């Protein structure tokens, strides 16, 4: 209320000016309020392209009267090809249009903003200026065309002089009018019975036309020259076979419906005065060209479907319904719509539509899209909740039926008002049926439009026309040799999630041919020459797009296919060794190992290669493969080595996308007051696009690294294709800059609909890229640097010690190797124990380090910190590789490790090896040694914090202590009541520099837990560099004991939010905070988990890539002699204030046990879900019969068994 | 019976109407009850039957000797069994068309029979010998007890004017159901304008509707309108509420308030108590259709342009018709279900009325063979039943339908609609000029429609009118541990199902070649699933003996097994849905025994044994796969590419397996209706055809148009024709039209 007038009324100078009264007034809210409101839109009612504006964006318009290069941004939003304005010098008279693409369009008669210094007077007059010069240039374009038209032979000259002078799509426009109007004559000259054709004479100059552009498009042209040819070779082909298939059928009249079919053109110039010179007109249709600027759009290849598509939509279009195309992805529906739109001249805005798209979003929408003419193409209209589809069916059935009293000034009913609806606007929707994330249409809805299928697109015609409007001399061989190529490509190759051989594909591999064909040119010249191998360069592209997405099965079979296709041609792929040596050095200073062919490293290289090439040629870019492949440092090694080649810096933004809830990820929009708050990829996205920090001049990466579903996702399909366009429910248009990347790291894509897939380039990492040795030598090179000096020296010679074991075939690899084969609680992954093994060994460093600091003099020589490191070693792959199964698989795999090693082991012959400790003086000494008979207290049994050692405790307690100093996070999974909360606090407590933090994880939690927790012991949210989120507690570090960590339920598609967003916060060490979008870093923060195995009920097992920073400790239920030790230990405890029950210490003991088994076995959780059996119930049992015992003085044995 | 059945499916008609036979039975003077025969009508297939069944003169199949066996209980029909045996013309009465027509008088009483006990009598006769006619016998059983006409009144277009303004009460909601594709608001917005009421309409959602909707109501019963609320299913609360707010408001008379909705089961059940249900459906028969098609067009409409115009609108209804009852037989018609609507017959006659306007400028008389026919058989082609249509067959279908009606030689005497009608009798054109004659021709339609009237053939619905026989069997009947279990289950399908099969070896020279490396991945998928399915069985046997603990995947495995659900993890190749585990076990040990075939041949050699093999197309994974790599083949034997090849099949059944260089053995293929003497076709009536050893033969192309003869049939993996696997050209036998060929969905089947 008071504080966005008080927002708005700063926004400009002269606004404050503007109702002067009012200034003091409001410095009877509602009064001033609906008058704004008001104002507002009776100026958006003088201009109607206002409407397309906000009114935060508006306000500035309307008060920048005086500074016109302010305007220059807003019109891109408000036209469809127009950019910019050129002015005069003084910046008083605008002089005419500038597209985004560089094509001027001069006004002729210039409007003088002077005498119309209203913004609404000037900018019609500039639109009624926009449009009368381009019809007073399509005539003159259309007389010299016809100049020529009617001859044969023409020369080169000039036809490439009157290409220049006009624009492209007055070109285009030019051609088509002569081409109609020369086959109206010819078959008007033919009708009067059956005679000779002249309609031959139209063929033959459409082909020596189409000849001498083939010709003129072999010699290099420029770049928008370029882009002309391309239309008017995709155009003239198109009206050759249009005739030709006039002439093999027959048509002696223009009236038949093999002519009448064919979208004609009707250009009379004489008509006075208005833009009604070109009627368009195609079987009964009649629409009257709109003369929208649409600077230089892509033309399409008219294939047969897209003429089924044109007629159908022209025919909806016709009685004023709408078109609704369907069909699988990829098939051109979207491009057919925009297509059709820009062939008439429209105003085509396309929406991406989202369930987020509502009642008020969608008939703001429409009362735009009514006011200004223009048409509206929705893709997925079906992603809309079904409510909002059978809303918004009353809106589309108002406007339809108020837009038919212009077939009988005509308004209609949108939003309780009254809009003025124009004959010009269409609403059209295009749809994916049976995709998921879909929603389904009412019957009300699906009679308000005309659907058209579109599931098999001409893919070779298309092929044809874009190889020979690009130069390739044998085109149709080409594309008869590459389009078989695909369809058995989808046929012989395995179907997989992340395969695509749909149309996006091959438009993308002949875009990329086309590229390569250039540049082969250009090489050649540096070194007309016309015999260029055109099958080496489609085998090139192809290779740079469909291989890396390849799996090892299937490479195989596509370069079979390619060697069966193209028989003879050899494929050699380029050196790139500028990047290659960038990539080395970078690959230098991170540790990480480089390679080249077959050397160690090879694949990896090859596969950050293939994924430079397509960032070249891709904006969307999906990083796909299982987690523990090397996706992550090969794109941040890419980027590095970009950075240093190129000199452009790049910088990164890494977001989660599931980590939060899409109303975070995108923004909204409150229903009252109607204020657009952004999102997190839409803040980051504006941030680059406004670059106050010349954000536009880097290299700007938007990765995803999350997981992919269509709920989402959907919301960039806009934004991943061809319209390079964010939009969002407040109508606010975002255009994708071309320096920016938008790319996922996914480890699947089992859940994401097929329109995603063809809408992003595929790079598969396999497992087998990222080898074993390969991280054992990057954790060996930082081992040797990276300080945990006399620290780094230990460092350097424990991995001199460590060496001859992390070997290609050595200890580790046969043991994982072997492990691999046991039988664990989770999935056993082999970054997961690859890790644990790391902070373990770092741990004995530290443990070498305190040692050497308690002997001052006399530290540890090489030969005792090489024994102490050997047989550390050793432990600690027993820990990390069966420290999740049970004791026989511990046990198992002891055996095995002893049966290949050479280390000295333990010599005792039939105890396990896990039973054993390293000291410090490196020797096997038994944990046995370390648990006591422990006498606790008579009072203070069973006691919270009493715990007995135990040969499983002491153990556990070690090894946690172990993962626990270096920060790193855990999980302890096992049966519930087994002792895992004991345990780990038991760890902390010897840990004096930590507090914990308990959090209960139930099905229903969500990172909003975390974040309380964090509001409340973590209250200091710090601003250096950054901003940091640390304890309040200083000098503290903050554990978040987080119980049931498994047990969250999984959404639709398998993900479960704050499993995603505790990985996020521990692998990229902090999140995003949704109320500024900064990234906030831990500081002093750490996680331990507890679950229970994932096979319970309720349980979901964990993801892998968070169980790749987790080591698991699997806990289980003390034994019957654990268990019989443990609460003898108690009985004898509390059978003490009567020294009489002495004797019976032991039975009952015995006694309690052996109820217990019996019951554990008796009634298991199958029978009841409250049927579990823990070592709590013993515990309960040894308190309540210490509460009975206490007061009493004495009691016979017969009171103690009550 | 006309007010319920007004808002009932006509699939229960004759349950309801059986139901009110029965009243009306026990109602009547003296004659017997009849509960004796009624107990074996209902559940007489409960009767339990060890091994009596036996048929007489190999006249009878199994089912039919058990079902006569289990009416031989029965006092009356004591001697089928000799009677049956003992007559010549029983044979000609069991293949006969409409057998319930003319029923053989078999059972022995003594005393003559009312004719409501013969109609009984020959109930049971029908329902034991030929089921498929046991609903065409039922609507005769109520024909000779509530009269003949009592199911009519359903036969005719519905009558919502008279029923608004006389049946219901302004505080009965009139509710409004719709099958999935159908609507009724445009129906209410006719009637409404035709009335001269005005009416608001809303539709239901977004939280605006429901105060909106609340206005109009408020403002509505206290001045007498009427308010529409569309597809109002998706708020039932707010439904509840509407249901309550109704029950107390007294309105004005000629107030009415009408409810559009989906049939969900969501849909309040106090609401639907206390409205007036009506049910939209498609149109039972053609003759529905052409009925409601004409009284849905104003007759002002027809007849403005010149009288050809009549013709027109009636070709065009019947056309719908047929392209309406065709969808009723979804697998043999339409190969998809489409949404041929209502919209696609107003935009039908909306191109008609304005091409025909332009082509001739109001002189009246037009020549037959001058109006448009190229601008109406292609704008229905190509944008109004074309738009929805999504293969190319149903295309071709639409096209050969298209092409055979909207020609001038249509306006003849002699044309025929359809033929063989009544395997003889050929639908003719009425030769009228008029509407009202056409109206006529239309009602003078005689009931024995058959799909032949379809042009499909005339067994398509034998298996449907089976099922909807049993379906109304049970309708009435119903309104009158597992450890153990699933262990011997499993035990039996782990004993059923093979051993795991061996892989195929990698030498140096197998891996270069296409079909070694398609049979290794074959191999391989194969030997993956056996064993994930065989350890699955084993775990579930361990589970049933007590000794193995429950997971939650075998918890999953276990309660989706038990209720006969086709595990998710079983399923990773295609199958039709809906099959169920024990059919999907035989399959998958098929399938598993062929691939151990395979191994042995491949083992026994390693390129002169994986080409003479004749593999079951039907029982392999990726059968496309296969296709592809036979082709590969053929292009790597020789120089030639992988484009400039084709596909020519031969049959031959004699399995001499003189196979050549270029030549694939397939075997299991299955045509749908057509048999294969030679290498030509022959329409058939026999449902399918098993073809023993199709030969496969890659030919470089010609690009030469076919001949006439030759057509072009897909071949589906399965009876669910949804997947294209290829294509094949046969030659058709002399006096065979290619049309008749593609209207009867003539295709081939892997499965
Ligand atoms: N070239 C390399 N040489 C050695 N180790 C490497 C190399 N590239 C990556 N690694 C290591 O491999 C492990 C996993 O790879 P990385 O961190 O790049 O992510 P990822 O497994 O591809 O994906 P994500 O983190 O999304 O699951 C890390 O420990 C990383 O240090
Ligand atoms: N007939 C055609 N000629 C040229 N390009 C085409 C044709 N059909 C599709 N494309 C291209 O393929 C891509 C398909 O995008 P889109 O129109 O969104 O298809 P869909 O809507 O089916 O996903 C577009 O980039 C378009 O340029
Ligand atoms: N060796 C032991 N010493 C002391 N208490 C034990 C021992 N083993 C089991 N317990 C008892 O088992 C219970 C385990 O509880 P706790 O560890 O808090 O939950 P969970 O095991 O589910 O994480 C504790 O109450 C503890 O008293
Ligand atoms: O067919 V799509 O426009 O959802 O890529
Ligand atoms: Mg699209």
């Amino acid at each position: 209320r008071w504080v966005y007038l008080e927002g708005i009324f700063t926004g400009s100078a002269d606004i404050k000016h503007l109702l002067p009264v009012e200034t003091q007034r409001f410095q009877l809210l509602g009064k001033i309020q609906k008058a704004l409101g008001e104002y507002l839109e009776r100026e958006r009612s003088s201009f109607p392209r206002f409407y397309f504006v906000g009114d935060e964006d508006l306000l500035e318009i309307i008060g920048n009267s005086k500074n016109v290069a302010k305007l220059q941004k807003h019109f891109k939003k408000m036209f469809a090809g127009v950019s910019s304005i050129i002015l005069n010098e003084d910046n008083s008279v605008v002089l005419g249009i500038s597209s985004r693409e560089g094509e001027e369009v001069m006004f002729k008669t210039p409007v003088s903003i002077t005498e119309h210094p209203k913004i609404n007077e000037w900018l019609t007059l500039v639109e009624k200026e926009m449009r009368v010069t381009l019809a007073k240039l399509l005539a003159e374009s259309v007389t010299e065309v016809e100049i020529f038209g009617k001859a044969t032979s023409i020369d080169p000259n000039t036809y490439i002089t009157w290409i220049d002078k006009y624009q492209a799509q007055l070109v285009v426009l030019s051609a088509q009018i002569a081409w109609s109007e020369n086959v109206e004559t010819a078959l008007s000259s033919m009708g009067g019975g059956g005679d000779a054709a002249p309609l031959h004479s139209v063929l033959s100059n459409v082909e020596v036309t189409l000849n001498v552009l083939a010709d003129s498009v072999l010699m290099e042209q420029p770049p928008l020259r370029r882009r002309k040819l391309e239309h008017l070779i995709t155009e003239l082909v198109h009206q050759r076979d249009v005739t030709r298939s006039l002439i093999k059928s027959k048509i002696d009249n223009a009236k038949s419906f093999e002519w009448l079919s064919q979208m004609r053109f009707y250009f009379d110039p004489k008509q006075t005065d208005v833009l009604q010179q070109l009627s368009i007109q195609m079987a009964n249709a009649k629409f009257n060209y709109g003369f929208e600027y649409l600077g230089v759009q892509d033309k399409l290849v008219q294939t047969p479907l897209t003429d089924r598509c044109y007629l159908t939509m022209t025919q909806a279009l016709e009685a004023r319904l709408g078109g609704s195309p369907f069909g699988p992805a990829g098939t051109g529906k979207t491009e057919s719509v925009k297509a059709l739109g820009h062939q008439l001249g429209r105003f085509v805005l396309v929406f991406n539509c989202d369930e987020t798209f509502d009642f008020q979003a969608m008939g703001r929408i429409f009362v735009g899209l009514c006011q200004v003419g223009a048409w509206g193409c929705f893709d997925e209209f079906n992603r809309l909740e079904e409510r909002m589809l059978s809303a918004v069916s009353q809106q589309v059935q108002c406007i339809q039926e108020a837009l038919r009293e212009h077939s009988n000034p005509i308004t209609c009913e949108l939003l309780n008002k009254q809009v003025k609806v124009s004959p010009d606007m269409a609403i059209f929707i295009t749809m994916n049926p049976g995709y998921a994330g879909r929603s389904n249409l009412p019957d009300n809805l699906k009679k308000l439009f005309r659907s058209l299928a579109m599931t098999k697109p001409d893919r070779q015609l298309i092929a044809q026309v874009m190889l020979y409007s690009q130069g390739f001399r044998t085109a149709e061989v080409l594309a008869n040799k590459i389009v078989p190529f695909f369809k058995l490509c989808d046929e012989q190759l395995s179907s997989q999630s992340h395969y695509d051989f749909g149309l996006r594909a091959l438009k993308s591999v002949l875009v990329s041919a086309g590229n390569v064909k250039r540049e082969r040119i250009q090489k050649i010249k540096r070194e007309i020459a016309e015999n260029l191998p055109e099958q080496e360069i489609l085998i090139q592209s192809v290779c740079e797009t469909m291989v890396p997405k390849l799996v090892a099965e299937d490479i195989p079979l596509l370069f079979s296919l390619l060697s069966d296709v193209f028989p003879g041609v050899q494929y050699h792929r380029g050196e790139m060794t500028a990047l290659r040596e960038e990539l080395k050095k970078v690959c230098q200073e991170m540790y990480l190992t480089y390679g080249d062919g077959e050397e160690v490293g090879g694949m990896w290289v090859e596969k950050v290669l293939q994924l430079y090439q397509i960032t070249q040629i891709n904006h969307g870019l999906m990083m796909v493969g299982p987690s523990g492949s090397g996706k992550s440092m090969a794109w941040r090694v890419l980027l590095k080595a970009l950075e240093r080649l190129e000199g452009v810096e790049g910088v990164a933004h890494i977001i989660d996308p599931k980590a939060i809830s899409k109303d975070h990820l995108y923004g909204t929009l409150d229903p009252n007051t109607r204020e657009w708050t952004d999102g997190l990829f839409t803040h980051v996205l504006r941030k680059i696009i406004d670059s106050v920090r010349g954000e536009l001049q880097k290299r700007q990466w938007i990765v995803f690294d999350g997981d992919v579903d269509p709920e989402w996702v959907e919301n960039l399909n806009s934004v991943l294709d061809d319209n390079k366009l964010l939009t969002l429910p407040n109508g606010e248009r975002l255009s994708l800059p071309p320096n920016v990347r938008i790319m996922f790291e996914v480890q699947d894509l089992k859940y994401a609909t097929l329109a995603t897939v063809s809408r992003c380039g595929m790079v598969w990492f396999s497992e087998d890229v990222l080898s074993t040795d390969m991280i054992f030598n990057n954790f060996l090179a930082r081992l040797r640097s990276i300080p945990l000096s006399p620290m780094l020296q230990i460092q350097r010679d424990a991995a001199t010690i460590m060496q001859p074991y992390f070997t290609s075939n050595g200890l580790v690899t046969k043991a994982l190797e072997h492990a691999f084969q046991l039988e664990h609680i989770m999935d056993l992954t082999r970054l997961r124990c690859l890790g644990s093994l790391f902070s373990m060994l770092h741990q004995a460093c530290r443990n070498v380090a305190q040692y050497n600091a308690n002997h001052p003099d006399f530290p540890m020589q090489i030969e005792q910190l090489e024994r102490y490191i050997q047989r550390y070693l050793v432990y600690a792959i027993l820990w990390s590789l069966s420290g999740d199964s049970r004791l026989k698989m511990r046990a198992e795999l002891g055996e095995y490790i002893r049966r290949i090693t050479t280390v000295p082991l333990p010599t005792a012959p039939n105890i396990p090896i896990i039973d054993y400790e390293v000291s410090i003086s490196g020797e096997w000494s038994p944990w046995q040694a370390k648990v006591p008979q422990i006498e606790v207290e008579t009072h203070k049994v069973a006691a919270p914090d009493v715990v007995v050692p135990t040969l499983d405790t002491v153990r556990h307690e070690a090894l946690l202590y172990t993962w626990l100093a270096e920060h790193k996070p855990l999980v302890l999974c096992g049966p519930p009541g087994s002792g895992k909360t004991m345990t780990l606090f038991s760890a902390l407590r010897a840990l004096p520099d930590m507090e914990v933090v308990g959090l209960n994880f139930s099905s229903a939690t969500t990172p909003e837990l975390l974040l309380k927790t964090f509001d409340h012991y973590c209250e200091y949210r710090r601003t250096p560099n950054g901003v940091v989120l640390a304890p309040v507690q200083l000098g503290k570090w903050l554990v978040l004991f987080c119980d049931e960590i498994n047990l969250p339920d999984m959404d639709k598609y398998g993900t479960q939010r704050v499993i995603s967003f505790i990985r996020q916060m521990v692998e990229h060490g902090g999140f995003y905070r949704t109320s500024d979008q900064t990234w906030v870093k831990l500081e002093r923060i750490q996680f331990v988990g507890a679950c229970n195995p994932p096979t319970d009920p309720g349980r979901k097992p964990l993801s892998h890539r968070f169980l790749r920073h987790v080591p698991v400790v699997y806990v289980d239920y003390p034994g019957p002699a654990s268990l019989t030790q443990i609460y003898g230990t108690f009985n004898r405890a509390m059978l003490r204030l009567i020294p009489s029950l002495r004797t019976y210490a032991e039975p009952l003991t015995a006694a309690m046990v052996e109820f217990y088994t019996m019951s554990q076995e008796r009634f298991t959780q199958d029978t009841q879900p409250h049927y579990i059996y823990s070592p709590r119930e013993m515990t309960r049992w040894v308190r309540g019969i210490f509460e009975a015992l206490r007061p009493l003085e004495t009691l016979p044995v017969e009171g103690l068994i009550r | 019976f006309n007010r319920v059945a007004r808002g009932m499916l006509h699939q229960d008609h004759i349950t309801f109407a059986m139901l009110l036979a029965r009243i009306k039975l026990k109602g009547t003077v003296g004659e017997p009850t009849y509960d004796a025969e009624f107990q074996h009508f209902l559940r007489g297939n409960e009767i339990v039957l060890s091994a009596g069944s036996t048929p007489r003169i190999q006249g009878l199949t199994v089912e039919q000797a058990e079902a006569v066996v289990r009416l031989s209980c029965l006092p009356a029909f004591k001697d089928l069994i000799a009677k049956v045996q003992a007559d010549e013309q029983f044979g000609i009465w069991l293949d006969s068309s409409s057998p319930e027509q003319t029923v053989p008088y078999l059972w022995s009483e003594e005393t003559p029979a009312t004719p409501i006990g013969q109609a009984i009598h020959r109930l049971l006769l029908i329902q034991a010998f030929r089921p498929d006619r046991l609903l065409a016998m039922a609507h005769m059983f109520v024909s000779t007890n509530l009269g003949e006409s009592f199911m009519s009144i359903m036969e005719q277009p519905l009558d919502l004017t008279h029923i608004v303004g006389t049946e219901v009460k302004p505080n009965t909601p009139v509710l409004m159901c719709s099958v999935p594709g159908y609507d009724a608001s445009g129906h209410v917005e006719d009637l409404a304008a035709e009335q001269n009421t005005q009416i608001t309409s809303i539709a239901i959602g977004s939280a605006e509707g429901f105060n909106q909707a609340d206005k109009a109501i408020n403002t509505a019963v206290k001045s007498g309108r009427w308010v529409m609320l569309k597809n109002v299913h998706l708020a039932p609360g707010w439904l509840m509420q509407l249901e309550k707010k109704l029950h107390s408001l007294q309105p004005h008379a000629c107030f009415r308030l009408f409810l559009t909705m989906e049939i969900n089961p969501k849909v309040p059940v106090n609401l639907l108590r206390a409205g007036r249900i009506f049910v939209f459906e498609p149109p039972p028969g053609v003759k529905a259709n052409m009925l409601r098609t004409f009284s849905s067009i104003p007759v002002s409409r027809i007849c403005k342009s010149p009288n050809e115009r009549a013709r027109l609108y009636f070709l065009l209804a019947w056309f719908h018709a047929i392209i309406q009852e065709r969808l009723r037989y979804a697998p043999l018609g339409w190969s998809k279900k489409y949404e041929f609507g209502e919209s696609d017959l107003r935009s039908a006659c909306d191109t008609v009325d304005t091409w025909l306007d332009d082509t001739a400028k109001g002189r009246q008389n037009i020549s037959p063979d001058k109006i448009p026919w190229s601008a109406l058989k292609t704008l229905m082609a190509q944008s109004i039943y074309g738009g929805r249509v999504d293969n190319e067959f149903d295309q071709r279908l639409l096209n050969t339908f298209l092409e055979r009606l909207f020609t001038t030689r249509s306006f003849d005497s002699e044309f025929k609609l359809a033929c063989k009608v009544d395997g003889h009798k050929d639908i003719q054109m009425p030769d009228g000029i008029r509407r009202e004659e056409f109206v006529q021709w239309v009602e003078l339609l005689p009931d024995t429609q058959t799909p032949s009237w379809l042009g499909l053939p005339n067994n398509a619905e034998r298996v449907l009118l089976t099922t909807q026989g049993v379906d109304m069997i049970s309708k009435m009947l119903k309104m009158q541990a597992w450890m153990r279990t699933l262990h011997t289950t499993a035990s039996n399908w782990l004993h059923l199902i093979p051993q795991t099969l061996s892989h195929l070896k990698r030498t140096v020279e197998n891996i270069k070649d296409p079909l070694f490396r398609f049979f290794e991945r074959e191999v391989k998928m194969g030997a993956k699933l056996l064993q994930d399915v065989r350890q699955d069985l084993a775990d579930v046997v361990q589970v049933c003996e007590g000794k193995k603990k429950q997971t939650n995947y075998l918890r999953t495995l276990i309660n989706e097994l038990v209720k006969g659900i086709l595990p998710r993890s079983w399923s990773h190749y295609t199958v039709p849905a809906g099959m169920t585990v024990i059919q999907w076990v035989s399959d998958f040990s098929e399938r598993i025994k062929q691939l151990q075939n395979i191994s042995l041949a491949a083992a026994s050699g390693g390129a002169k044994e994986l080409k003479n093999i004749h593999v079951c197309l039907g029982g392999l994974f990726v059968p496309e796969a296969y296709i592809t790599a036979t082709r590969q083949y053929v292009a790597q034997a020789n120089s030639w590419s992988l484009e400039e090849l084709c596909l020519e099949v031969n049959v031959t059944t004699s399995q001499g397996a003189t196979l050549d260089a270029c030549s694939f053995g397939v075997t299991g293929l299955k045509l749908q209706g057509a048999t294969c003497n030679n290498n030509k076709l022959s329409l058939s009536n026999a449902i399918s055809t098993a073809l023993p050893l199709t030969q496969l033969r890659w030919v470089k192309q010609t690009n030469t148009e076919k001949k006439a003869s030759v057509v072009t049939l897909p071949v589906y993996l399965n009876f669910t024709r949804a997947d294209l696997i290829f294509t094949v050209d046969f030659e058709i036998a002399t006096k065979e039209d290619p049309r008749s060929f593609y209207e009867r969905g003539v295709a081939v089947l892997c499965t």
